[PDB]
RNA sequence: GCGAUCAGAUACCGCCCUAGUUCUAACCAUAAACGAUGCCAGCUAGCAAUUGGGUGUAGCUACUUUUAUGGCUCUCUCAGUCGCUUCCGGGAAACCAAAGCUUUUUGGGCUCCGGGGGAAGUAUGGUUGCAAAGCUGAAACUUAAAGGAAUUGACGGAAGGGCACC
């Protein structure tokens, strides 16, 4: 949000959903991230590495925010057959 | 890689009941359901709910104080399950009548901080998930066909008609969870057998004498 | 999801479930038969949802009476689901 | 007769419940005793009757335990209390019974051939 | 019945995006219509349109970004003289810097951006922002 | 305000439907917009049976019964305390209820 | 101006005086829900002006009947950026008022500043046409050019200026009489400014790891820590 | 016109009963002619009813040696009228799956009607009518409120519980 000398003023850029492309607007309480845990190739032994989804209020309301997970994470792979 | 499946546990699944799915199907949980029986049951794809238990498994984790992670049910059929998964993962409970507001009032004794809620049947269990999308508060919980998935993100479909399958699939989160993290590590099952996570019940009760001496007779 | 597509290459169990013009390209579940008499080696190609009370060649035997979804082809009369 | 006591007797009796409930007896005199030396209640009639609801809510936390009472040696009872039931099994031969739809299901996604009987 | 074909579609567009929905079958599908929607995939509002060959009129599925606020559409299409080009931009159009104005315009159906650099006015179709 | 959704009684697609006279007043009101009551007796009344069935022959009999399909108007029902003045709320339910089972139809 | 050595009911109340969080801009992004007033009073709340719009009384019946009650109407805000309001019910003028002061910082909501296109001098103003609606009365916020200085209604205007924005044209629906719809029909407006997806807001990125999570540890345990 | 009631009853109430109800050939054109909601098209939510048709019924029953046929359920789907609970929008709310998409002073097409309350559906003229009336339909002048909503009280010869030898 930059000013005439490109300094970048206003004074936030909002968390986007990672299904919807819709911002999440600050006092939209109903509102989930959900911070799935990276395995450590093999089995179990789980180190971190989130892979980090955000979920508008919009989405959950309509109960389908359940199944926006299921495509973002066959999407980074672990989920198979979908 | 072994991640996958466990022909080992699909069994205990289908001796738990877990495949049975409420007739009425609700469109938001069409996806969980691979077939419909003859006679009004619906086949719940058993693939789906190991990856799906997985996934939330997996969630409960990164939030890094596991103690603020409120494990939920009014259901007297996960009273006892809900409080023996704060006993394996530190997860601390809720069970029963989870006076409203126990997230939303600062002058209540029962202000609680969660990061994560599992939470065991949407439609008895409304409140807590009401609650929960007034703190932004993450809600996994367990779902029949007939779920308001209304405020879950990620619904693990078990049967919840009760019976085993309430059982069964808490005990799975908090194996999963007991091996990732957890240091049972390099996922080979459990000296601690399923049947913890149940109700004792007969609501009139039986009372029998625990330590297994075989009821002869009179 | 409330972003559920994928209607370009539409799921097969569901076209199946839904109607004959609520199809993305609305086809014909309207097919062709052919028809056999067993006392005649003619094949004329009538429709389920017939159209005619159809007379075979020369033989006025019957072959088939409407009801008004799929004709009822009667009694002792074999067919082909298929142009020919 | 009637009545079941006000609030200012109720509410004295559990809180004292919980912090104290270690040196609370179903003997009334001790409770009487114990109850002017912890707190200071101005007048006996009402010490007595604060001690006394303490005397009754003791009498039903003995015979099973008592709710909204919880002095916390109750939840680690229950932990020792978890009675396992010992054998837990599939029963005859596996046990079996397949609903037939689950059979075409099963074979699909398993290898594990797993006996199934298309069942009675 | 439907005197103006573009009307429908666009109010399914802006229906099907109220629920956050990714697509829309849009009936009966024009000309004008499939002008307006190519209009729309430049300044990349929506994403891809299918037009489907019924030996019929035509329908559309759209695939939807959710970049869109709302769309409207212009009926009756209001004779614009070029320096009326300023006043329905201002009334209906969020800001100066964004959302385009579309026209019928004489060498196409071209937004009021375009129609400015040509300079060709026209008849008013429509409003995207 | 339309405080009714039904308007009066459930008319919905027919709106004119033959009125029938209501027993209590001999009003008019069409068939959609009637209270009902199925009347079902006995025709020997409670304490009468004991006494009859001793001095009537017969090897145990089982009692005729009375039925009289009543048709009440508003303003007859709710004079006579058939329908007890309800909820802005409660207008809006249905349900019924009981407990116990056997239906006064007294005086 | 406290005094209050403020202690932390929740989690996102220690990050403040732990100084981990230092900018409510945080707390918006992560959208995280400020229950306590505490935490508004370190970050901002300090060179926050407290502005009582209405003071108008209200009756009620005891039973049989007549008693009477208390509004306050309150506006909060920095002139950088923030507008938190709250109206509240009580039987004082200085309870009103106080309690209307805490309800108000409770809700503040970040303001969204554009330009005419001219990115030059700081985003004066409000970058779209941005409305909302409280109860019939509807306030509309339309950008106009610098030196218009805040064209609105008497009101609107001390409302306008707690954000800061500079230049703005309104237009409000109604009954013009009832004031009290008017205020709440700004302040969703106001708020609506973020739900507008403009075309510079399109591309997502890897958004955040929550300070709620991340700094986890030290926002469950231990002192009352001096100093 | 009668008997009670009631100051009055002229009424409710009770009796006798006329025109009228009915039918036929004509009028009249109006009613809460109301679902207070124009019509035609698309789109935007679950469930179970509900009317009708159709696709499958290796479902039950009816029968011929079983069938073939029929009805109902079960499954699936249109188009109908609605309900329930939620809006996923609107609204001032009550409510409304339409009273939604009514925009951020806009959205398919088209009609009709309202633009303070009364005077007044009257006057006046024209029109229609056998007539009664009906349509079209002012103003003078009057007046700061008027209407709808929900809220709480008060009040009932509206409804249910309790409590006390005032």
């Amino acid at each position: 949000m930059q000013n005439d000398a490109g300094e970048f003023v206003d004074l936030y850029v909002p968390r986007k959903c990672s299904a919807s492309n819709r911002i999440i607007g600050a006092k939209d309480h109903a509102s989930i991230q959900m911070n799935v845990v990276d395995v450590d190739p093999e089995t179990g032994r789980q180190t971190d590495g989130s892979k980090t989804y955000a979920i508008c209020g919009a989405i959950r309301r309509m109960g389908e925010s359940d199944d926006s997970i299921l495509r973002l994470a066959k999407a980074d792979g672990i989920v198979s057959k979908n | 890689d072994i991640l996958s499946l466990k022909e080992d546990d699909i069994t205990k699944m289908l001796v738990a009941t877990t495949h049975l799915g409420s007739e009425n199907v609700n469109f938001q949980m069409e996806q969980y359901v691979y077939k419909r029986r003859a006679d009004g049951v619906n086949i719940l794809n058993l693939g789906k709910t190991w990856e799906k238990l997985q996934l939330a498994a997996r969630a409960i984790v990164a939030i890094d104080n596991p103690s603020d992670i409120f494990v939920i049910s009014s259901r007297p059929i996960g009273q006892r399950a809900v409080l023996k998964f704060a006993k394996y993962t530190d997860t601390t409970p809720i069970a029963g009548r989870f006076t409203p507001g126990a997230f939303t009032n600062q002058i209540q004794p029962a202000f609680r901080e969660p990061r994560l809620l599992v939470v065991t049947d949407p439609n008895t269990d409304h409140q807590p998930i009401m609650e929960a999308s007034y703190v932004n508060i993450p809600v996994i919980a367990f779902t029949n066909t007939d779920s308001p998935l209304r405020y879950i993100d990620i619904a693990i479909p078990c049967n919840n008609k009760s019976a085993h399958s309430i059982g069964l699939m808490w005990w799975l989160l908090a194996r999963e969870v007991l091996r990732l993290r957890g240091t049972i590590s390099r996922s080979v099952e459990w000296p601690v057998v399923v049947d913890l996570f149940f109700y004792r019940d007969p609501e009139e009760a039986e009372k029998e004498e625990a330590a297994a001496k075989e009821l002869l007779p009179p | 999801m409330p972003l559920a597509k994928d209607l370009l290459h539409p799921l097969p169990a569901e076209e199946k479930r839904k109607h004959k013009l609520k199809r993305l390209v609305q086809h014909p579940n309207s097919y062709f038969m052919d028809v056999k008499c067993p006392g005649c080696y003619r094949i004329t190609t009538v429709f389920s949802h017939a159209q005619g009370v159809v007379v075979c060649a020369g033989c006025a035997t019957i072959l088939c009476q409407p009801t008004g979804g799929r004709a009822k082809l009667t009694e002792g009369c074999s067919f082909r689901r298929k142009p020919q | 007769m009637g009545r079941v006591r006000t609030k200012t007797v109720k509410k004295a009796a559990k809180v004292i419940i919980e912090k104290y409930y270690t040196r609370l007896t179903l003997d009334f005199h001790t409770n009487k005793r114990i109850c002017e030396e912890v707190a200071i209640i101005p007048t006996k009639p009402l010490r007595n009757k604060i001690a006394g609801y303490v005397t009754h809510l003791m009498g039903r936390l003995r015979h099973s335990q008592v709710r909204g009472i919880s002095i916390k040696l109750q939840e680690e009872e229950r932990e020792r209390r978890d009675n396992y039931v010992p054998a837990v099994s599939a029963l005859e031969q596996d046990i079996i019974e397949v609903d037939a739809d689950t059979k075409e299901m099963l074979k699909l996604l398993d290898f594990h051939n797993i006996r199934g009987l298309q069942l009675t | 019945v439907r005197m103006n074909v573009l009307a429908d579609a666009l109010k399914c567009i802006n229906n099907a995006e109220k629920r956050g929905k990714r697509q829309v079958l849009l009936r009966p599908c024009s000309k004008v219509i499939i002008k307006f929607l190519t209009v729309m995939m430049k300044h990349g509002y929506i994403g891809e349109f299918e037009i489907v060959d019924d030996h019929r009129s035509g329908k559309i599925v759209v695939n939807l970004t959710g970049r869109l606020n709302k769309c409207g559409v212009i009926s009756p299409r209001f004779d614009v003289p070029i320096n009326d080009i300023e006043k329905w931009t201002n009334n209906l159009l969020p800001s100066r810097q964004f959302g385009y104005v579309v026209l019928t315009t004489s060498g196409g159906i071209m937004d009021h951006e375009e129609a400015r650099r040509k300079h060709l006015g026209g008849k008013i179709l429509g409003f995207f922002f | 305000t339309k405080k009714r959704r039904n308007g009066g009684r459930n008319k919905h697609n027919r709106g004119h439907v033959k009125p029938v006279r209501c027993t209590n007043c001999a009003r008019c009101v069409p068939k959609d917009k009637a209270i009902k009551k199925f009347v079902i007796r006995n025709i020997v009344e409670a304490a009468a049976v004991r006494d009859i069935t001793e001095a009537s022959i017969w090897d145990s009999y089982v009692l005729p019964k009375l039925y009289a399909k009543l048709h009440y108007c508003v303003s007859c029902a709710i004079h006579s305390k058939v329908v007890r003045n309800r909820s802005r709320e409660a207008r809006r339910i249905r349900t019924p209820p009981l407990r116990s089972f056997p239906k006064d139809m007294a005086r | 101006e406290d005094s209050k050595e403020w202690v932390p009911v929740t989690k996102l109340g220690r990050l403040v005086r732990e100084g981990k969080i230092k900018s409510l801009e945080e707390i918006y992004l992560y959208s995280l829900p400020i229950k306590e007033f505490e935490i508004i009073d370190f970050f901002l709340g300090s060179s926050l002006k407290d502005e009582v719009l209405k003071i108008m009384p209200v009756q009620k019946q005891t039973r049989a009947g007549q008693r009477t009650r208390f509004k306050a109407f309150v506006a909060i805000g920095d002139n950088n950026g923030h507008i938190g309001l709250g109206v509240k019910c009580s039987k004082e003028v200085a309870t009103a008022i106080r309690g209307a002061i805490i309800l108000a910082k409770l809700s503040v909501v970040p303001v969204r500043r554009g330009y005419w296109g001219n990115k030059i001098g700081k985003p004066h103003t409000v970058p779209c046409k941005v409305t909302g609606k409280c109860g019939s009365v509807s306030v509309r916020l339309i950008p106009a050019p610098r030196g218009t200085g805040i064209v609105s209604a008497p009101v609107p205007k001390k409302l306008l200026t707690m954000a800061g924005i500079e230049d703005c044209y309104t237009s409000a629906r109604g009954s013009t009489g009832t004031l009290g719809n008017f205020a709440k029909a700004t302040y969703a407006a106001i708020a609506k400014t973020y739900a507008y997806l403009t075309p510079d807001l399109w591309k997502e990125m890897p958004l955040g790891s929550t300070p709620y999570q991340a700094y986890s540890d030290f926002l469950s345990k231990p002192t009352p820590r001096l100093h």
